[PDB]
Protein backbone atom coordinates (compact mmCIF):
# COMPACT_ATOMS: atom_id res chain seq x y z
CA UNK A 1 0.00 0.00 0.00
CA UNK A 2 3.24 2.00 -0.53
CA UNK A 3 1.21 4.43 -3.30
CA UNK A 4 -1.85 4.90 -4.99
CA UNK A 5 -3.83 3.01 -1.91
CA UNK A 6 -3.87 5.69 1.25
CA UNK A 7 -7.47 6.76 1.66
CA UNK A 8 -9.96 4.55 -0.23
CA UNK A 9 -8.56 0.95 -0.27
CA UNK A 10 -9.50 -1.31 3.24
CA UNK A 11 -7.43 -2.14 5.83
CA UNK A 12 -7.23 -5.73 4.60
CA UNK A 13 -7.14 -5.54 0.54
CA UNK A 14 -4.82 -4.50 -1.86
CA UNK A 15 -5.01 -2.90 -5.30
CA UNK A 16 -4.18 -5.29 -7.88
CA UNK A 17 -4.33 -2.38 -11.18
CA UNK A 18 -1.17 -0.74 -8.99
CA UNK A 19 0.36 -3.89 -8.44
CA UNK A 20 3.64 -3.14 -10.15
CA UNK A 21 4.43 0.35 -8.64
CA UNK A 22 3.72 -1.06 -5.52
CA UNK A 23 6.11 -3.90 -5.88
CA UNK A 24 8.85 -1.71 -7.74
CA UNK A 25 8.82 0.54 -4.57
CA UNK A 26 8.52 -2.20 -2.28
CA UNK A 27 11.84 -3.94 -3.78
CA UNK A 28 13.55 -0.20 -3.86
CA UNK A 29 13.36 0.04 -0.46
CA UNK A 30 14.32 -3.27 0.04
CA UNK A 31 17.27 -2.10 -1.46
CA UNK A 32 18.34 0.72 0.17
CA UNK A 33 17.64 -1.17 3.13
CA UNK A 34 20.77 -3.15 2.88
CA UNK A 35 23.19 -0.70 1.65
CA UNK A 36 25.70 -1.54 4.14
CA UNK A 37 29.58 -2.63 4.85
CA UNK A 38 30.27 -5.55 5.26
CA UNK A 39 33.05 -5.45 8.76
CA UNK A 40 35.58 -7.80 9.72
CA UNK A 41 35.20 -9.01 13.26
CA UNK A 42 36.97 -11.20 14.89
CA UNK A 43 38.28 -14.89 15.28
CA UNK A 44 38.54 -17.77 16.87
CA UNK A 45 40.38 -21.71 16.04
CA UNK A 46 37.83 -23.99 16.18
CA UNK A 47 39.09 -27.91 17.72
CA UNK A 48 36.02 -29.53 17.22
CA UNK A 49 36.10 -32.89 15.43
CA UNK A 50 36.09 -32.75 11.68
CA UNK B 1 35.58 33.62 10.21
CA UNK B 2 35.10 30.73 8.04
CA UNK B 3 30.97 30.44 8.84
CA UNK B 4 29.53 27.55 7.31
CA UNK B 5 26.10 29.59 6.76
CA UNK B 6 27.86 31.44 4.39
CA UNK B 7 29.45 28.33 2.35
CA UNK B 8 26.72 25.81 2.30
CA UNK B 9 23.97 27.65 1.37
CA UNK B 10 21.73 25.32 -1.01
CA UNK B 11 17.79 25.16 -2.23
CA UNK B 12 15.94 24.46 0.80
CA UNK B 13 13.08 21.52 0.43
CA UNK B 14 10.12 22.53 -1.35
CA UNK B 15 11.83 25.41 -2.57
CA UNK B 16 10.09 26.02 -6.14
CA UNK B 17 6.73 26.36 -4.83
CA UNK B 18 6.99 27.25 -0.51
CA UNK B 19 5.54 30.70 -1.37
CA UNK B 20 2.49 30.04 -3.21
CA UNK B 21 -0.52 31.43 -1.35
CA UNK B 22 -3.71 29.18 -1.12
CA UNK B 23 -6.09 30.64 -4.21
CA UNK B 24 -7.81 28.93 -7.14
CA UNK B 25 -8.32 32.30 -9.19
CA UNK B 26 -4.43 33.08 -10.87
CA UNK B 27 -2.14 30.85 -9.26
CA UNK B 28 0.68 30.93 -11.08
CA UNK B 29 0.67 35.11 -11.16
CA UNK B 30 -0.19 35.02 -7.19
CA UNK B 31 2.82 32.64 -6.68
CA UNK B 32 4.84 34.85 -8.93
CA UNK B 33 4.46 38.02 -6.74
CA UNK B 34 4.77 36.11 -3.50
CA UNK B 35 7.91 35.17 -4.44
CA UNK B 36 8.74 38.60 -5.68
CA UNK B 37 7.51 40.21 -1.68
CA UNK B 38 9.48 37.48 -0.04
CA UNK B 39 12.48 38.28 -1.79
CA UNK B 40 12.23 41.75 0.00
CA UNK B 41 11.93 43.43 -3.44
CA UNK B 42 9.26 45.96 -3.60
CA UNK B 43 7.28 46.71 -6.80
CA UNK B 44 8.01 50.65 -7.29
CA UNK B 45 11.41 48.96 -7.67
CA UNK B 46 11.25 46.27 -10.07
CA UNK B 47 9.20 48.28 -12.49
CA UNK B 48 7.85 46.59 -15.53
CA UNK B 49 9.20 43.71 -14.44
CA UNK B 50 6.56 42.59 -12.33
CA UNK B 51 4.19 42.34 -14.78
CA UNK B 52 3.98 39.91 -16.95
CA UNK B 53 5.77 36.90 -14.39
CA UNK B 54 4.14 33.44 -13.18
CA UNK B 55 5.58 30.91 -11.06
CA UNK B 56 4.81 27.36 -10.53
CA UNK B 57 1.95 27.00 -7.18
CA UNK B 58 0.86 24.31 -4.94
CA UNK B 59 -3.13 25.08 -6.37
CA UNK B 60 -1.78 23.61 -9.66
CA UNK B 61 -1.72 19.98 -10.57
CA UNK B 62 1.05 18.47 -12.86
CA UNK B 63 -1.43 17.91 -15.08
CA UNK B 64 -2.58 21.40 -15.59
CA UNK B 65 -5.44 21.95 -13.44
CA UNK B 66 -6.55 24.15 -10.55
CA UNK B 67 -6.55 21.54 -7.56
CA UNK B 68 -7.84 22.36 -4.00
CA UNK B 69 -6.58 18.69 -2.06
CA UNK B 70 -3.68 16.54 -2.76
CA UNK B 71 -4.31 14.49 -5.97
CA UNK B 72 -4.26 11.44 -3.83
CA UNK B 73 -7.88 12.52 -2.28
CA UNK B 74 -8.89 12.95 -5.67
CA UNK B 75 -8.18 9.44 -6.39
CA UNK B 76 -9.70 8.13 -3.11
CA UNK B 77 -12.85 10.56 -3.49
CA UNK B 78 -13.62 9.06 -7.03
CA UNK B 79 -12.82 5.81 -5.46
CA UNK B 80 -15.17 5.82 -2.69
CA UNK B 81 -17.73 7.38 -4.51
CA UNK B 82 -18.15 3.60 -6.20
CA UNK B 83 -18.49 0.90 -3.49
CA UNK B 84 -21.71 -1.46 -4.66
CA UNK B 85 -22.14 -3.36 -1.08
CA UNK B 86 -20.44 -7.02 -1.30
CA UNK B 87 -23.14 -9.43 0.36
CA UNK B 88 -26.37 -8.39 -0.66
CA UNK B 89 -30.25 -9.51 1.00
CA UNK B 90 -32.59 -10.72 -1.78
CA UNK B 91 -35.23 -13.44 -0.96
CA UNK B 92 -33.87 -15.44 -4.29
CA UNK B 93 -30.38 -16.65 -3.26
CA UNK B 94 -29.99 -20.55 -3.30
CA UNK C 1 55.60 22.38 27.49
CA UNK C 2 56.94 18.47 28.89
CA UNK C 3 57.45 15.67 27.22
CA UNK C 4 54.55 13.66 28.71
CA UNK C 5 52.10 16.01 27.43
CA UNK C 6 53.88 15.72 23.69
CA UNK C 7 53.11 11.87 24.07
CA UNK C 8 50.00 11.55 24.56
CA UNK C 9 48.98 14.01 22.06
CA UNK C 10 50.93 11.48 19.79
CA UNK C 11 48.86 8.66 21.66
CA UNK C 12 45.41 10.22 20.85
CA UNK C 13 45.91 12.41 17.94
CA UNK C 14 48.27 10.43 15.57
CA UNK C 15 47.45 6.71 16.02
CA UNK C 16 45.87 5.38 13.04
CA UNK C 17 45.86 1.86 13.03
CA UNK C 18 44.52 1.64 17.06
CA UNK C 19 41.16 0.30 17.56
CA UNK C 20 40.53 -0.80 13.94
CA UNK C 21 38.39 -4.38 14.90
CA UNK C 22 35.33 -2.63 16.29
CA UNK C 23 32.33 -1.08 14.78
CA UNK C 24 33.69 2.93 14.60
CA UNK C 25 30.92 5.62 13.72
CA UNK C 26 32.78 8.74 14.97
CA UNK C 27 33.53 9.50 11.68
CA UNK C 28 34.75 13.25 11.36
CA UNK C 29 35.68 15.33 8.39
CA UNK C 30 38.32 15.42 5.87
CA UNK C 31 40.09 18.16 6.87
CA UNK C 32 40.84 18.67 11.26
CA UNK C 33 42.68 21.89 11.30
CA UNK C 34 45.47 24.09 9.88
CA UNK C 35 48.44 25.70 11.30
CA UNK C 36 49.52 28.68 9.88
CA UNK C 37 53.33 28.67 9.70
CA UNK C 38 53.78 32.75 9.77
CA UNK C 39 52.20 33.13 12.63
CA UNK C 40 51.25 30.13 14.96
CA UNK C 41 47.96 30.14 14.95
CA UNK C 42 45.76 26.80 15.08
CA UNK C 43 42.26 26.85 13.07
CA UNK C 44 39.72 24.38 13.86
CA UNK C 45 37.48 22.87 10.89
CA UNK C 46 33.92 24.28 11.56
CA UNK C 47 32.14 21.18 12.98
CA UNK C 48 27.86 21.63 11.68
CA UNK C 49 25.44 20.70 13.71
CA UNK C 50 21.83 21.24 13.85
CA UNK C 51 22.18 23.92 17.10
CA UNK C 52 22.31 26.44 14.01
CA UNK C 53 20.48 25.96 10.35
CA UNK C 54 19.80 29.78 10.12
CA UNK C 55 20.14 29.79 6.03
CA UNK C 56 18.65 33.22 5.02
CA UNK C 57 15.39 33.35 2.79
CA UNK C 58 14.60 30.04 1.49
CA UNK C 59 17.64 28.24 1.41
CA UNK C 60 19.12 25.50 4.21
CA UNK C 61 22.89 24.64 4.60
CA UNK C 62 24.16 21.65 3.08
CA UNK C 63 25.19 18.61 5.03
CA UNK C 64 26.70 15.47 3.96
CA UNK C 65 25.35 12.25 3.68
CA UNK C 66 25.55 9.67 5.80
CA UNK C 67 27.96 6.98 3.69
CA UNK C 68 29.72 5.19 6.24
CA UNK C 69 27.39 2.40 7.68
CA UNK C 70 28.83 -0.81 8.76
CA UNK C 71 27.87 -4.59 9.82
CA UNK C 72 29.26 -7.05 11.66
CA UNK C 73 26.34 -9.70 11.51
CA UNK C 74 25.38 -12.16 9.44
CA UNK C 75 25.30 -10.39 5.14
CA UNK C 76 21.20 -11.82 4.72
CA UNK C 77 17.69 -10.59 5.12
CA UNK C 78 15.69 -13.94 4.43
CA UNK C 79 14.98 -16.14 7.43
CA UNK C 80 14.56 -19.93 8.15
CA UNK C 81 11.57 -20.23 10.68
CA UNK C 82 9.10 -23.15 11.48
CA UNK C 83 6.25 -22.06 10.38
CA UNK C 84 4.02 -24.69 12.38
CA UNK C 85 5.52 -26.36 15.12
CA UNK C 86 6.53 -29.74 15.52
CA UNK C 87 4.93 -32.40 17.54
CA UNK C 88 7.53 -33.28 20.14
CA UNK C 89 8.57 -36.22 19.28
CA UNK C 90 10.90 -38.54 21.56
CA UNK C 91 14.18 -37.81 21.28
CA UNK C 92 16.20 -41.11 20.91
CA UNK C 93 19.75 -39.32 20.68
CA UNK C 94 20.66 -36.54 22.99
CA UNK C 95 24.06 -35.36 22.49
CA UNK C 96 28.00 -35.54 22.70
CA UNK C 97 29.79 -37.07 25.46
CA UNK C 98 33.51 -35.83 26.65
CA UNK C 99 34.93 -38.09 29.26
CA UNK D 1 -20.18 -24.19 -7.34
CA UNK D 2 -20.85 -25.49 -3.96
CA UNK D 3 -22.74 -28.30 -5.43
CA UNK D 4 -21.26 -30.56 -8.01
CA UNK D 5 -22.35 -28.54 -11.29
CA UNK D 6 -20.28 -25.57 -11.81
CA UNK D 7 -16.58 -24.55 -12.30
CA UNK D 8 -15.11 -21.44 -12.21
CA UNK D 9 -11.35 -20.10 -13.51
CA UNK D 10 -10.72 -16.41 -12.51
CA UNK D 11 -8.00 -15.17 -14.30
CA UNK D 12 -5.49 -13.38 -12.02
CA UNK D 13 -2.03 -12.10 -13.40
CA UNK D 14 -0.57 -12.26 -10.29
CA UNK D 15 -1.68 -12.15 -6.59
CA UNK D 16 -1.02 -12.19 -2.96
CA UNK D 17 -2.14 -15.25 -1.18
CA UNK D 18 -2.09 -16.53 2.42
CA UNK D 19 -3.34 -20.26 3.77
CA UNK D 20 -4.31 -22.14 6.51
CA UNK D 21 -2.57 -25.64 7.78
CA UNK D 22 -5.52 -27.80 8.60
CA UNK D 23 -5.69 -31.19 11.02
CA UNK D 24 -6.02 -34.16 8.60
CA UNK D 25 -8.02 -36.45 11.00
CA UNK D 26 -10.75 -33.42 11.21
CA UNK D 27 -13.65 -33.26 8.79
CA UNK D 28 -14.59 -30.00 7.52
CA UNK D 29 -16.51 -27.91 4.49
CA UNK D 30 -13.72 -24.89 3.70
CA UNK D 31 -16.84 -22.98 2.57
CA UNK D 32 -17.02 -20.65 5.32
CA UNK D 33 -13.47 -19.21 4.22
CA UNK D 34 -14.21 -18.65 0.58
CA UNK D 35 -17.55 -17.07 1.84
CA UNK D 36 -15.58 -14.65 4.11
CA UNK D 37 -13.32 -13.98 0.87
CA UNK D 38 -15.89 -13.63 -1.34
CA UNK D 39 -17.11 -10.66 1.27
CA UNK D 40 -14.65 -8.54 1.11
CA UNK D 41 -13.91 -7.81 -2.90
CA UNK D 42 -15.10 -4.47 -4.62
CA UNK D 43 -14.04 -3.21 -7.90
CA UNK D 44 -11.22 -1.33 -5.51
CA UNK D 45 -9.17 -3.93 -4.31
CA UNK D 46 -9.49 -7.38 -3.28
CA UNK D 47 -8.25 -9.66 0.10
CA UNK D 48 -5.73 -12.18 -0.38
CA UNK D 49 -6.29 -15.30 -2.03
CA UNK D 50 -6.92 -18.00 1.02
Amino acid sequence: KTVLSRGYIDNAQFNPLALRSNVLLMLLQFTLSNLKINKSSTFTSDVTTI
Amino acid sequence: TASPADTNVVPAKDAPTTNSPPSTTSPNQAAADANQQQAGIVSSQSGPNAVGDSAPSTSVNNDGDIITRPTSDSIAAVANATKPAAVVSDPQSM
Amino acid sequence: STMSALSEHLRSDHRDDASTLLATPMINNAIRSFLTAWDGIRILSPDVSSKHLSAYLDSAVANGPELIVEDTGLCTSFMLLDNIPSAHLTKELIGFTWF
Amino acid sequence: VKAGRTRVLVELGHYVYTLHYYDPQISLDEAPILEEWLSKINPAGIPPVP
